[PDB]
RNA sequence: AAACCGGUUGAUCCUGCCGGACCCGACCGCUAUCGGGGUAGGGCUAAGCCAUGCGAGUCGCGCGCCCGGGGGCGCCCGGGAGCGGCGCACGGCUCAGUAACACGUGCCUAACCUAACCUCGGGAGGGGGACACCCCCGGGAAACUGGGGUCAAUCCCCCAUAGGGGAAGGGCGCUGGAAGGCCCCUUCCCCGAAAGGGCUGGCGGCCGAUCCGCCGCCAGUCGCCCGAGGGUGGGGGCACGGCCCAUCAGGUAGUUGGCGGGUUAAAGGCCCGCCAAGCCGAAGACGGGUAGGGGCGGUGAGAGCCGCGAGCCCCGAGAUGGGCACUGAGACAAGGGCCCAGGCCCUACGGGGUGCAGCAGGCGCGAAUACUCCGCAAUGCGGGCAACCGCGACGGGGCUACCCCGAGUGCCGGGCGAAGAGCCCGGCUUUUGCCCGGUCUAAAAAGCCGGGAGAAUAAGCGGGGGGCAAGUCUGGUGUCAGCCGCCGCGGUAAUACCAGCUCCGCGAGUGGUCGGGGUGUUUACUGGGCUUAAAGCGCCCGUAGCCGGCCCGGCAAGUCGCUCCUGAAAUCCCCGGGCUCAA
């Protein structure tokens, strides 16, 4: 689904691990619901801004629920402004 | 005639009394019906020929004055005149409004007769004396 | 409400567990000897091999009366393709048929096994460029499964 | 009115998939749609005289094809069982006969038996004047006086003169005659009538045919009597 | 290939879930040379709104008129605006309504209609009229439309006869399993045909170059009317089969039936007058939810599960929402009509149009989508005697990582390199890319055949701690950043992160998220479990249901065997053949 980034928020990894997984808060265009979406990759949060359309997609993990050490997050960002985040992170394209 | 105002299609009710939906939104013209055309007692006979399904024709008696009364006891046919409608067993409102239907009694010149044809469909009043 | 569309014909020979060491070793040998392009060609050979064996399995399970009209013609058709050597073997003898017997019928292999080329990859290149005439006609598909009677007609340009 | 190629009859001698999405539809002639083949299909497929539909229509449009003594210039005319097809400029004659493989075949016949057609009586009706009307397997009719039409029961085969509009020979349906199966799985078989299980509906009676000693069974509806040990006209 | 592997423990045997590996479907990321086959593409999203164009005509052998060229016998040919006939109810699209005689299978209409067409029997006599195009004028912005004059018909109408309908009485007779049917007889009432028209040739007659016809006959051919049957299409009826929920248990009152009527082409509470209280329901009514049905499709070794049950074929329904009619054989009619609701458009303000769920196309929505292209040559259809005409049906190509199939991105030897990649040397080939010719194609394109230069023009995607094939190599960070389907790493010496090198899997593909199947004997019919892991109602009486002793005789319902009529085509399995093999 599509969405608009509102605020870059950070969730903490579960107890045995120690880290601040950097996600973002998104509002879905088709519903208006607000979801927390995980921004993957090293430095991937730096390619995200406020008020940019991002394509929101499931994070994987068991049964469509959250992933391993990230608590209570079901989505991850795949596209930012119509270009794939992996493409920007790999340098194969640049953000528009 | 085939008129949707007199639609002869099936009900929307099951034998259990429950309601069922409409498989077809429109009323088919093939399942259409028509208004009654049974003749009324009048001072002259007026016949109307009607085109029906398949380019066929049906004779309609708009206004009835004579009846082809037949005497069983004599085996003669007389084109007697009609004076009044005595009684209509199917519905008294036919006799009350001077409308001739099959099975109705008529006080003809020769006497009484029971109408033996469907005057809205046959187009003539065949009568048998009582 | 379902529309039929074609499916891959090499799936029957494809292994559902590709990440086996001994499986990887055996298949890598087969591609080397016969000079195949990818594992799809190797699996396509096995899919043919599964047909010959599964068909022979079912004919065994058929009754003696039912098996009779199809028994000899099935073995005869196997003989003419060059997969088998005796068209009069017992039916259970076909069950132990091996995938190399199908790979030998490839047109690329026959060009190499007939001494018409320097290497198996050269013989593939010969067929690809159109220097191999099968009964006077250019047959440019190296995976062509030549039957028995056509084998003696293979020439170079 | 159209006829999709999928909805064409199964026995027609045309490819099922390859071709257009359409098939030539017979024009309600003297047969049934399930058991008739249009004239343009015969000229293009069964005789191969035309390579396209326009060429087949051109050949038919010249009146070159005669069907049962009448020149048919309609390319959608239906042809069926026991019909006599004659090609005028070549002089060849065929009788569409029940075939064991093609289900219906164009067999060449001698010129003498070209005017003759064997018709199976499908029923009789009483018409005005007290005369009797006979209905045959291809819808053809023939009005007869009441006494002559009394002795021709249903399923009797009569050899009809197309040239005189008369009855040459009447073949009653009795046990022990030569019959040809004209519909169903056992089509093309000719054998002796030697067994019947008369059901409540006579058209559904079980009948058996023998040819020494292959025995086939059908219903009484699906067999035409072609005479005694010698078939009256060439069918095979 | 009828398969397991990881994880709860200090260790162990279980239970039981969750994960990995596979196939297919949708969307998306990175990458992308060529060809062949295929009924792939706004379906899974709004049946949301639409600029523009194209999307059903044909017939001069039904008819008169006008115009141009030609010729004398009686006209020839081309063209125009029309009348008229037939068709436009087929074809194309989409999936809102529908849990229903909608759909499927098997049967009926003895309760029905049907233009075109086929066959048999019969018929074609007499007499009239009007309206277009046109001419003289218009009105109006336009849409459309008025008056007078005037030539025809296969245009419309009347008269006759045939024929047809009803009511009633009789019958030998026919069909058929069975007559409220057909046929014949009698009585009355009632309705009520036709185009002998066109063409061709022959004959004769009338007439005249201001006519180029009219009349009688004959034959050939194409037509017209009636009766019967067939054919096709359609209306209607029946038996059975196929979703979920009881946190839905009573529902129904024209409701169920009877009698008499109306209407219909035709049976029926279809509708109406009267009479009764019946009808449905725990063998699940009623209510709610979801859904077009089937052929079929995906998956699995199978039983089975699921619907990707979108695309192709058959049936159904619909044409902005809701209704109602004209014509017609057939519509209550997607590019016809009228009314209401809700929009929009042009206008000269008096009016007039329109709703793309047609083919392109635009906006909108959405994660998500093609050309405002070519041809009626193939396949068919409507019209025509024919010739032929028309057709966004259909065919052709364009675009598109649509499905399947066949290939290339070099081959041989040598050295350096590592046995690798790569570099260089020597020789070879041109699939392929490029240029040209023939063939093909409606025409192109592609394909095929042949010719020229040339190694020359062409590889990515995901991974290396286990599952699971691949690095305890190196640099960087230092429980931070990052990874991670699960297990689990990272807090200084990281085989798990960021990088280099290297290797692994598959390869014109390879990945990510979803959905189905397998996984899974975690739905258990095959084939699970219930002392303690989840799981025996606290106990009992019993309705439906399910399950039930022995022997003898009968039937043959189930059941078993054979055969027949069937279960559309496509799809599926086997066999043969044809495209170079393949698809
Ligand atoms: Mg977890
Ligand atoms: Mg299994
Ligand atoms: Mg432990
Ligand atoms: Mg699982
Ligand atoms: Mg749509
Ligand atoms: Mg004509
Ligand atoms: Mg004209
Ligand atoms: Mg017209
Ligand atoms: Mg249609
Ligand atoms: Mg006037
Ligand atoms: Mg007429
Ligand atoms: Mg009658
Ligand atoms: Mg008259
Ligand atoms: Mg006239
Ligand atoms: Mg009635
Ligand atoms: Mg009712
Ligand atoms: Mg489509
Ligand atoms: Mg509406
Ligand atoms: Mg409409
Ligand atoms: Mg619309
Ligand atoms: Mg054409
Ligand atoms: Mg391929
Ligand atoms: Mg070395
Ligand atoms: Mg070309
Ligand atoms: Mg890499
Ligand atoms: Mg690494
Ligand atoms: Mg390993
Ligand atoms: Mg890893
Ligand atoms: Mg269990
Ligand atoms: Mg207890
Ligand atoms: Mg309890
Ligand atoms: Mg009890
Ligand atoms: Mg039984």
């Amino acid at each position: 689904a599509r969405g608009i980034v509102l605020e870059k928020v950070g969730v903490e990894a579960r107890k045995p691990n120690a880290a601040v997984r950097k996600c973002v808060r998104v509002q879905l265009v088709k519903n208006g619901k607000v979801v927390t979406a995980f921004v993957p990759y090293d430095g991937g949060l730096n390619y995200i801004n406020e008020h940019d359309e991002v394509i929101i997609e499931r994070i994987g993990g068991p049964e469509g629920k959250s992933l391993g050490d990230i608590p209570g997050v079901r989505f991850k960002v795949v596209k930012v402004n119509g270009v794939s985040l992996w493409a920007i992170w790999r340098g194969k394209k640049q953000k528009p | 005639m085939k008129l949707g105002a007199f639609y002869k299609g099936g009900d929307l009710v099951k034998p259990s009394g429950g309601k069922k939906g409409r498989v077809r939104k429109t009323k088919k013209k093939a399942l259409g019906g028509g208004p009654p055309q049974i003749p009324k007692l009048g001072e002259e006979d007026i016949r109307y020929v009607e085109r029906v399904r398949g380019g066929n024709h049906k004779v309609r008696l708009r206004q009835a004055r004579y009846a082809n009364v037949y005497i069983p006891k004599e085996r003669r046919h007389v084109k007697a005149k009609i004076l009044s409608i005595v009684s209509s067993p199917s519905n008294p409102d036919y006799a009350r409004r001077n409308y001739i239907v099959k099975g109705a009694i008529i006080q003809t010149e020769v006497g009484k007769a029971v109408v033996t044809s469907r005057p809205g469909q046959d187009g003539v009043i065949n009568a048998v004396l009582i | 409400g379902g529309l039929k569309k074609p499916k891959k014909k090499y799936l029957a020979g494809k292994p559902k567990k590709i990440w086996n060491k001994q499986l990887l070793l055996e298949e890598l040998q087969l591609m080397g000897e016969y000079g195949l392009r990818n594992k799809k060609e190797l699996w396509l050979a096995r899919a043919r091999l599964k047909w010959i064996v599964r068909r022979a399995r079912a004919l065994l399970s058929m009754t003696a009366e039912e098996r009779a009209p199809l028994e000899v013609p099935f073995k005869e058709k196997l003989y003419k393709m060059g997969f088998i050597e005796d068209p009069n073997v017992p039916l259970d003898r076909i069950l132990s048929l091996d995938v190399r017997a199908i790979l030998e019928r490839r047109l690329q292999t026959l060009v190499f096994r007939m001494g018409l080329a320097k290497s198996i990859h050269h013989a593939r290149q010969l067929v690809v460029h159109g220097h191999v005439l099968v009964a006077g006609r250019r047959v440019t598909s190296p995976g062509f499964l030549v039957p028995r009677e056509l084998e003696d007609k293979i020439t170079i340009e | 009115v159209h006829l999709r190629k999928s909805l064409a009859p199964y026995w027609w001698p045309i490819p099922r998939k390859a071709g257009g999405v359409w098939a030539v539809r017979p024009s309600t002639g003297p047969h049934s749609l399930e058991y008739s083949l249009p004239l343009a299909v015969v000229v293009r497929d069964v005789l191969r005289y035309a390579k396209t539909l326009r060429e087949a229509r051109y050949i038919i449009s010249r009146g070159y094809i005669k069907v049962d003594g009448v020149v048919r210039k309609d390319y959608k005319f239906p042809i069926g069982l026991m019909d006599v097809v004659e090609i005028v400029p070549t002089g060849e004659i065929y009788r569409v006969v029940p075939d064991e493989a093609k289900y219906y075949d164009l067999k060449p016949i001698p010129s003498s038996e070209a005017a003759l057609k064997p018709l199976r009586v499908e029923g009789k009706t009483a018409v005005s004047g007290g005369r009797i009307q006979l209905h045959f397997h291809d819808g053809r009719n023939l009005i007869l006086p009441p006494d002559v039409g009394r002795q021709i029961k249903t399923f009797d085969t009569v050899v009809y003169d197309l040239e005189n509009k008369a009855i040459k020979t009447h073949l009653p349906l009795r046990l022990g005659q030569l019959a040809v199966v004209t519909h169903g799985g056992n089509i093309g078989f000719v054998g002796q009538f030697f067994e019947v299980v008369w059901t409540l509906k006579r058209r559904q009676s079980v009948v058996a045919l023998r040819k020494g000693e292959e025995v086939r069974r059908t219903i009484l509806d699906y067999i035409m009597v072609i005479g005694t040990e010698a078939p009256v006209v060439k069918i095979s």
